C-alpha cells in the first residue's frame, strides 16, 4: 500500500489508514480499493459541479427536456433534489441505464483486469477523446493522476456536505438551511 | 540576550557573598550586636537567591529612604512654586492645589493620571537600567544574581557603543562628585551605614503610613 | 528496568515517603503490555493529568474571580458574575465542540508517530519519554510555535535541571489535582474541603458531562456571517 | 542573508539588545525556501512596512492640519476638490470620501510598484536578485533600466541622484536608520489611527485626532460602487 500513490504532502508523505484496512488487503484487495476511490472521485467531481453550476444561478440549458409532457430545463427549478424528482422517469432510466453500459464496458473491454493485475481507473473510451493528455511525460502525468484523486476526494466530502445539508436541515455551515 | 535568558545558574566569579559565613560577615560588620538574624532561614539558599535578597533589601532600602524623605517634606508643605499642567491646551493644575488636597497619599491621588504613568515610566526606565547586564558588563560590573555588586546604578552618560543616541548630562548616583574618592572601604564602611539608615527608614516608612 | 526508574522517581519526588504503589498498578498488565510499557502508560497518565490539573486550577481563579479576553468571542455569551461551572456551560456549543476538538488534535500530534520521529523520539510506551509533546516539525503546513517552551527559553538548560524540572511537574501536578476537585467537590458535597466552606458556590449539574448544558447557539461572527 | 548577519545587524542596529526574535520567526521556515529566503522575505517585509508607515505618519500629520493641495481631486463642472475631501472629515474620512477611481487608481499605482520590485527580471538588469535569492532584502529596482517602453524622467528611489556618490559606510548607516525609523514609524502611525478609532488608547494623544467610524483596514467606503463593496461593508466589527 506504500507503493501505490496518492500519498502527499497532506498525510505526511505516509499512507493514511488508522483503522488498518491496509494490512488486511492483498493486492487485488488494494487494486479494488483504489479503483473505488477513483470511481467515487470521478462521480463525486461531477456530481458537485453539478450542483454548483445548477443551484448557484449558472445559465443552465435552453430549451425543453420533454416536448411531449411539457417538462422545461428552466421548469425543473434549481434545487438538486427537486430536480432529480421532477426530471422524468424515462429520463431517469436513461441515465442510470447508459451509466450501467459504460460501468460493465469498463469492467470487460479493459482486458487486463484491475483486479487481475491492471491499472484501477482505466475506463478505455471516457477519456480524453481529443488526446489533451496524451503528450505529457510520466512525470507530469502521476502528478495529474494524484491531483484527480485529491480534487475528487475533496468533491466527495462536498457532495456529501450538500446532501447532509439537504436531509439534516441546517447541519453543514456554507450550505444555506434548505439545499 | 536569547543566549543568556536560561532561568537556571552559572558559575560565580566574584568574592560577593554566597554563603551563610559570608552573610555572617556582613552581619557582624553592620551590627555587631544581632549578628545573623534568620530565623526564615533564607540564608540556606543558592548564591543566586542570596545576591537577589541581598539586592532587594537594597533597593527597598532606596525607595524607603526617599521615601520617608518625601513623607516629611510633604507633610511640612514645602510645594514646587510651579505649574503642573496647562501648556498644550490642557486644564490648569498647580502644586500648591496637590499640596492642598490632602495628606501626602492625598497629593499623589490628586496628581493627575498621566503623570502618575510618566513617572512610573521613568522608574522603570531605571530599574531596568539596572537590570540589563550588557550595560553592567560594559562597565565594570554583572547582574547581582549572576556575582555582581547589589544596587549598582549604571552610569547613564557615557561615550560607549551601548550609549544613548542623545548625550545624557548626568548619572543618577553621583551625578557632580560628592562622593569624589572616598578611601577604598569608606566606601564599604557608607554601604554598611546605607543598609542600617534603609532598615530604620522602612520602619520609619511603613509606621508612618500605618498612622 | 523501568520499575527500578520509577522507584527513584518517586523518591526523588518524596524521599520520606518513597515508592507508594498500594495497587501495584506499575505491576499491572495493562492492555498486557510489559511493565516498562505499563509503566510508560502510568506515567504519562499522571503526568497528563496533573498538566491538565495544575491548568484548570489556574482558570478556575480566572474564569471564577472575573477574567476574560476583550472583543467579539465566547466571553460576550457568558453572564457576568457567572461561577467556574456556569462558564463552561455558557460558552457556544461551538466553543465547547471546538476546545475539545483542539485538545484532541494537540492529544493526537502527541501520540503520533511521525512527529515522535521526526523528533527523534517514540512512543511512550515503546521505550519513549513519558510526557514528551513533540515539535510541530511533521505538521503539512509550516508551524510558527512549538507547544511545550514556545519561546524555547529551555533551548540550553542542564539535564539535571530538566529531571528536577519533571520531578516538580510530578509533584505539582498531583496537588493541583487535590485543589482542582477540592473546588470541584465543595460545590456537589458541601462541607467536604472546610476551608472552601462558604467561597465555592452549589452546582446543579453534571461536571462530568461536557455537553450538558449545551449552551447557547449563538453565532459571534461578525464579517463574513454567511452562515447564519 | 543567514541568521549569524541577521544577528550582527541587529548588534548594529541597537548594540545593547543584537538579536530580539522572541517568536525564532528567522528559524520559524515559511515558504518552504530556507532559512535565507525566510530571513529576506522579513527583512523586506519589515523594511517595507517601515517605509509605508513613515510615509503615511507624514501624510497623516500634513492631511489632519489642514494642509489639503489647491488644485482639484476630480475633473468636470462638479468635481470633488481636495477641500471637500479635507472637509469629509479627519484623514481616514478624506481617504474614504476620495472618488473610487481615485482609491483604485492610488492602490493600483501602489501593485504596479510592487510588482516591479517582486520581478526578478528586472532585478536582474539593475543588479542584484531577489531578497529570497540572496538580493539586497529592500531594493527597488530602476524603472528606466527596465526598458519600460518610453523614457521615464526619474526613477522611484532617489529621482534626482542626491545620495548618488554616497560613502559605501553612510549607505550601510543609512540602511540602519531606515529600520530603526520605520520600526518606530509603525508604531507611530497605528498609535494615530488607534487614537481615531478608540479614544483614551493612546494617552498622550487625547483630543488631538479626529474619531472615525468606519473600519480603516477596508480600502473602499460605502461610496465606492464596486463588486461586493456593500455587503462586505454591511456588517462592522470592533
Ligand atoms: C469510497 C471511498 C473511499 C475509498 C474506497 C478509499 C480508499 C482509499 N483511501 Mg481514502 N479517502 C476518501 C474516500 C475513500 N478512500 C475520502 C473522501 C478522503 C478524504 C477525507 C480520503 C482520504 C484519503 C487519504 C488522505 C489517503 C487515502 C488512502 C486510501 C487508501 C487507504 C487504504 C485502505 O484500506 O482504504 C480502504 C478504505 C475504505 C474501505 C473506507 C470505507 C468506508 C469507511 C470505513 C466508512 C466511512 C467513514 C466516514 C465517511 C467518516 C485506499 C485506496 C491513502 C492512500 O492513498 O494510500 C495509498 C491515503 O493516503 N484516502
Ligand atoms: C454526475 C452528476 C450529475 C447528476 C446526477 C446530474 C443531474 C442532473 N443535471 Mg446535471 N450536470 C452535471 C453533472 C450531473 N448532473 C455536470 C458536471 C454539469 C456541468 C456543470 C451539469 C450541468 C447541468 C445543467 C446546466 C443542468 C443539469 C440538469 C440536470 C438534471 C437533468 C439531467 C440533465 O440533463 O443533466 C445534464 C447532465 C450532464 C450534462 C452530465 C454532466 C457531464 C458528464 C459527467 C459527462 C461529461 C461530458 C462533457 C463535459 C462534455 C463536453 C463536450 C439532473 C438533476 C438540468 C436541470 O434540471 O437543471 C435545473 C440542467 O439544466 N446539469
Ligand atoms: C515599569 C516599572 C518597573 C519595572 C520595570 C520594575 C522592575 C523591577 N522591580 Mg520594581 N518598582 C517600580 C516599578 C518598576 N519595577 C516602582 C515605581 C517602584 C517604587 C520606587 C519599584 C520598587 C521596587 C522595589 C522596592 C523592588 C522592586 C523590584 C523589582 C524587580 C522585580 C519586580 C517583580 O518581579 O515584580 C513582581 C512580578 C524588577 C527589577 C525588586 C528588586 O529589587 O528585586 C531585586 C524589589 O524589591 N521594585
Ligand atoms: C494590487 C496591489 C498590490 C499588490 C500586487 C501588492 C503586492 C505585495 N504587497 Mg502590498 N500593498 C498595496 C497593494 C498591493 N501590494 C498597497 C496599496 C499598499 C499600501 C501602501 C501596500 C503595502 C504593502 C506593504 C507595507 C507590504 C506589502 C507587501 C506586499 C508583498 C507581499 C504579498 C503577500 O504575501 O501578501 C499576502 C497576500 C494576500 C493575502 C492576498 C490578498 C488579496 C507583495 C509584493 C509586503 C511585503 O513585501 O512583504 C515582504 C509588505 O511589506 N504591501
Ligand atoms: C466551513 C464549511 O462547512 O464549509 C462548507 C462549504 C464548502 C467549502 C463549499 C464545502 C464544500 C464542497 C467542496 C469544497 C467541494 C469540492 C469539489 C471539487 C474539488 C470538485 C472538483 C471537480 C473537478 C472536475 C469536474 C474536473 C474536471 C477536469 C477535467 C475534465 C480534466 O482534468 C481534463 C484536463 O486536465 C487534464 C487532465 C489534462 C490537461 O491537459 C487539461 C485538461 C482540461 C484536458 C463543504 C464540504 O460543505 C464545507
Ligand atoms: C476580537 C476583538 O475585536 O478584540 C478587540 C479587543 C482587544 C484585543 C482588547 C483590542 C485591543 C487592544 C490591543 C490589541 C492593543 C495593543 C497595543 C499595543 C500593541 C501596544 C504597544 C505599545 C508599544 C510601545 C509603546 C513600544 C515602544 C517601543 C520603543 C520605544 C521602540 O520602538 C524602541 C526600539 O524599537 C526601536 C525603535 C528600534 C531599535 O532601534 C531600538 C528598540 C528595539 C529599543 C482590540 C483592538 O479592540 C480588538
Ligand atoms: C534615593 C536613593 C538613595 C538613597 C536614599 C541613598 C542613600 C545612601 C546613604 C545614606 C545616607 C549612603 C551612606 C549611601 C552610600 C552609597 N550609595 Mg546610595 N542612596 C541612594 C541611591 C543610590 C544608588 C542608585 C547607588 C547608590 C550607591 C551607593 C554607594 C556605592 C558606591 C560605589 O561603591 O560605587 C554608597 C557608598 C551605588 C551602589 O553601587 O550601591 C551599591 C549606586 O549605584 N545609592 N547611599
Ligand atoms: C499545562 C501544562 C503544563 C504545566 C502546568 C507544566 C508545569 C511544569 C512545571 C511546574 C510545576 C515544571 C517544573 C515543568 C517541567 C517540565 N515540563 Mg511541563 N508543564 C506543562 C506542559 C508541558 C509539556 C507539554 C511539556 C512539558 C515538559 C517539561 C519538561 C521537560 C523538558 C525536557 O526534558 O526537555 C520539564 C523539565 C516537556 C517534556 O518533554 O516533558 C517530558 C513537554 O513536552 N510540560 N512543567
Ligand atoms: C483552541 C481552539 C480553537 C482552534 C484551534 C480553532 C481553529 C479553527 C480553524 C482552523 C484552522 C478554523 C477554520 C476555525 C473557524 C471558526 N472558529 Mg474556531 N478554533 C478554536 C476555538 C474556537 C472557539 C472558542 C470559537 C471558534 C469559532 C469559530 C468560527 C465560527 C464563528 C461563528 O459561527 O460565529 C469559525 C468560522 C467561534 C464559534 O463557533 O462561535 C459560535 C467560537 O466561539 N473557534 N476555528
Ligand atoms: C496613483 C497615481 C496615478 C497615476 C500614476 C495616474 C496615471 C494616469 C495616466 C497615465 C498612465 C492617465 C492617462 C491618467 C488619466 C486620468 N487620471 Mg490618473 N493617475 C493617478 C492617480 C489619479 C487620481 C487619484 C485621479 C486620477 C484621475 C484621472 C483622470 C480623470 C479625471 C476626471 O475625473 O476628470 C484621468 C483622465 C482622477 C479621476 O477621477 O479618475 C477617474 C482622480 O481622482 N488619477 N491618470
Ligand atoms: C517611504 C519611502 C522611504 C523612506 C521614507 C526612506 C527613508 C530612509 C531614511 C530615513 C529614515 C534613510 C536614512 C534611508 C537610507 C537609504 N535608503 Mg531609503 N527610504 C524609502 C525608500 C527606499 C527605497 C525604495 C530604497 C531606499 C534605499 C536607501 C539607501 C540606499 C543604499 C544603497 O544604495 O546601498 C539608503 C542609504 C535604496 C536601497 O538600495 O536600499 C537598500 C532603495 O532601493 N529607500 N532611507
Ligand atoms: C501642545 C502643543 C505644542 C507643544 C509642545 C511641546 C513641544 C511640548 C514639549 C514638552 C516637553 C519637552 C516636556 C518635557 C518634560 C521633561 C521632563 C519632565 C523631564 C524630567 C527629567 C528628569 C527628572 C531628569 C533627571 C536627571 O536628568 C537629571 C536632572 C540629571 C541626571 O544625571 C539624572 C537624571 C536622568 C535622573 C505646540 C508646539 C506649542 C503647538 C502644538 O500645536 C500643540
Amino acid at each position: 500500500v506504500s507503493d501505490m500513490e496518492g500519498t502527499g504532502p497532506e498525510t505526511g508523505g505516509k499512507v493514511f489508514d488508522p483503522m488498518g484496512l491496509s494490512k488486511i488487503a492483498s493486492a487485488e484487495t488494494l487494486a479494488w480499493y483504489r479503483a473505488a476511490e477513483l470511481k467515487h472521485s470521478r462521480v463525486a467531481m461531477a456530481a458537485v459541479t453539478g450542483w454548483a453550476w445548477v443551484s448557484s444561478g449558472g445559465p443552465l440549458f435552453p430549451g425543453y427536456l420533454s416536448v411531449e409532457q411539457g417538462v422545461t430545463f428552466e421548469s425543473l427549478g434549481r434545487d438538486g433534489y427537486a430536480a432529480w424528482a421532477a426530471v422524468p422517469e424515462a429520463g431517469k432510466f436513461q441515465i442510470l441505464g447508459v451509466i450501467g453500459i459504460l460501468e460493465i464496458l469498463s469492467e470487460s473491454a479493459v482486458k487486463p483486469h484491475y483486479m487481475a493485475g491492471g491499472t484501477p481507473g482505466k475506463v478505455p473510451l471516457l477519456w480524453d477523446p481529443l488526446g489533451f493528455t496524451a503528450k505529457l511525460s510520466p512525470e507530469t502525468l502521476a502528478r495529474k493522476r494524484l491531483a484527480e484523486l485529491k480534487n475528487g476526494r475533496l468533491a466527495m466530502i462536498g457532495v456529501m456536505s450538500l446532501v447532509s445539508a439537504h436531509f439534516i436541515p441546517n447541519s453543514v455551515p456554507l450550505l444555506p438551511g434548505s439545499v | 540576550f536569547a543566549d543568556e535568558f536560561t532561568f537556571d545558574s552559572k558559575p560565580w566569579s566574584s568574592s560577593e557573598i554566597k554563603d551563610k559565613a559570608g552573610l555572617e560577615a556582613l552581619a557582624k560588620k553592620l551590627n555587631p550586636t544581632v549578628g545573623l538574624w534568620d530565623p526564615l532561614g533564607i540564608a540556606e539558599t543558592s548564591p543566586e537567591t542570596i545576591g537577589w535578597f541581598r539586592h532587594a533589601e537594597i533597593k527597598h532600602g532606596r525607595v524607603a529612604m526617599a521615601a520617608f524623605v518625601g513623607y516629611c517634606v510633604q507633610s511640612n508643605g514645602i510645594h514646587f512654586p510651579w505649574n503642573i499642567q496647562g501648556w498644550q491646551g490642557t486644564p490648569v493644575v498647580s502644586f500648591a492645589d496637590i499640596a492642598a488636597a490632602g495628606g501626602p497619599a492625598d497629593q499623589w491621588d490628586a496628581l493627575s493620571t498621566p503623570a502618575k504613568l510618566q513617572i512610573l515610566g521613568v522608574i522603570g526606565f531605571l530599574e531596568m537600567w539596572s537590570e540589563t547586564s550588557v550595560v553592567l558588563k560594559a562597565d565594570g560590573q554583572e547582574h547581582y544574581v549572576r556575582g555582581g555588586k547589589p544596587g549598582y546604578f549604571p552610569k547613564l552618560s557615557r561615550s560607549d557603543e551601548m550609549a544613548f543616541p542623545h548625550p545624557v548630562p548626568l548619572n543618577l548616583w553621583d551625578p557632580f562628585g560628592f562622593t569624589s574618592k572616598m578611601t577604598p572601604e569608606r566606601k564599604e564602611k557608607a554601604l554598611l551605614a546605607e543598609v542600617n539608615n534603609g532598615r530604620l527608614a522602612m520602619i520609619g516608612i511603613f509606621g508612618m503610613i500605618s498612622a | 528496568s523501568a520499575k527500578a526508574d520509577l522507584e527513584a522517581f518517586a523518591k526523588e519526588c518524596n524521599p520520606v515517603v518513597g515508592y507508594w504503589d498500594p495497587l501495584g498498578l506499575a505491576d499491572l498488565p495493562l492492555w498486557g503490555q510489559d511493565q516498562d510499557a505499563v509503566i510508560g502508560w502510568l506515567r504519562h497518565s499522571e503526568i497528563k493529568h496533573g498538566r491538565i490539573a495544575m491548568a484548570g486550577f489556574v482558570g478556575y481563579i480566572a474564569h471564577a474571580n472575573g477574567f476574560r479576553f476583550g472583543g467579539i468571542g465566547p466571553q460576550n455569551v457568558v453572564p457576568e458574575g457567572a461561577s467556574a461551572p456556569e462558564v463552561w456551560d455558557s460558552i457556544p456549543f461551538l466553543a465547547k465542540l471546538q476546545i475539545i476538538g483542539a485538545i484532541g488534535v494537540l492529544e493526537h500530534i502527541s501520540e503520533d508517530k511521525n512527529f515522535l520521529a521526526a523528533d527523534g523520539m517514540k512512543h511512550y510506551m515503546r521505550g519513549g519519554k513519558p510526557g514528551y509533546f513533540p515539535t510541530f516539525s511533521a505538521n503539512v503546513h509550516p508551524m510558527p510555535l512549538n507547544l511545550f517552551d514556545p519561546f524555547k527559553w529551555s533551548k540550553n538548560a542542564s539535564p539535571e535541571k530538566k529531571a528536577k524540572g519533571l520531578v516538580t511537574e510530578t509533584n505539582n501536578g498531583r496537588l493541583a489535582m487535590l485543589g482542582l476537585f477540592g473546588f470541584l467537590s465543595e460545590s456537589k458535597i458541601p462541607g467536604s474541603v472546610p476551608a472552601l466552606s462558604g467561597i465555592i458556590p452549589s452546582y446543579d449539574g453534571d461536571y462530568m458531562q461536557p455537553f450538558l448544558p449545551t449552551g447557547p447557539d449563538t453565532s459571534l461572527w461578525t464579517i463574513g456571517n454567511l452562515w447564519a | 542573508e543567514s541568521k549569524a548577519e541577521l544577528e550582527s545587524l541587529a548588534g548594529k542596529l541597537n548594540p545593547v539588545i543584537g538579536y530580539w526574535d522572541p517568536l525564532n520567526l528567522a528559524d520559524y521556515d515559511q515558504w518552504s525556501q530556507g532559512q535565507e529566503a525566510a530571513i529576506g522575505f522579513l527583512r523586506h517585509a519589515e523594511i517595507k512596512h517601515g517605509r509605508v508607515a513613515m510615509a503615511a505618519f507624514v501624510g497623516y500629520i500634513v492631511q489632519s492640519n489642514g494642509i489639503c493641495w489647491p488644485w482639484a481631486l476630480t475633473g468636470g463642472p462638479n468635481g470633488v476638490m481636495h477641500s471637500d475631501i479635507l472637509a469629509a472629515g479627519g484623514p481616514a474620512d478624506q481617504w474614504d470620501a476620495l472618488p473610487t477611481a481615485s482609491k483604485l487608481q492610488i492602490l493600483l499605482f501602489v501593485g504596479g510598484l510592487e510588482l516591479w520590485s517582486e520581478n526578478s527580471y528586472v532585478l536582474g538588469l539593475s543588479g542584484e536578485k531577489h531578497y529570497m535569492r540572496g538580493g539586497k532584502p529592500g531594493f527597488f529596482p530602476s524603472i528606466k533600466k527596465g526598458g519600460i517602453p518610453h523614457p521615464v524622467p526619474f526613477d522611484l528611489f532617489d529621482p534626482f541622484g542626491l545620495s548618488k556618490n554616497a560613502s559605501p559606510e553612510k549607505k550601510a548607516k543609512g540602511l540602519l536608520a531606515e529600520i530603526n525609523n520605520g520600526r518606530l514609524a509603525m508604531l507611530g502611525i497605528m498609535a494615530f489611527v488607534s487614537e481615531s478609532k478608540v479614544p483614551g488608547s493612546v494617552p498622550a494623544l487625547a483630543g488631538k485626532i479626529a474619531p472615525y467610524s468606519g473600519e480603516v483596514m477596508a480600502p473602499f467606503a460605502a461610496s465606492d460602487n464596486l463588486p461586493f463593496v456593500a455587503d462586505m461593508l454591511k456588517s462592522p466589527l470592533f
